[PDB]
């Protein structure tokens, strides 16, 4: 039983590493959209503030 | 004396006997050695497995 289920562990390394890089590249698009979006919040912040000195 | 009838009649029947037990001692044989491969195959398996 161990022999098939070293088989079997075999091929769930395999899909388990599959769906990590999906779940890699799925984390990356929501991580860059809330730091892109956290970074655009600060420096409108300081496009404000740029502004506010300018005047 | 002793007649030979009488030693060659008890070891024809001990003869027959010992071949009987010849078969019982080969099957016992047979078993052990199927014991020896079943465990060697279990050892080289698990280390396949492991590896």
């Amino acid at each position: 039983e161990q022999l098939a289920n070293a088989r079997r562990d075999y091929e769930a390394e395999i899909a388990r590493a599959r769906q990590e890089a999906a779940k890699i590249v799925a984390q990356a698009q929501e991580r860059a959209k809330q730091q892109e979006a956290e970074i655009i919040a600060q420096a409108r912040r300081e496009a404000e503030r740029l502004k506010e000195e300018a005047r | 004396g002793i007649n030979p009838t009488l030693f060659i009649a008890q070891l024809i029947n001990f003869l027959l006997l010992i071949f009987i037990l010849r078969a019982l001692l080969y099957r016992p044989v047979m078993n052990l050695l199927n014991e020896r491969t079943r465990r060697i195959e279990e050892s080289v398996r698990d280390a396949e497995k492991v590896r």
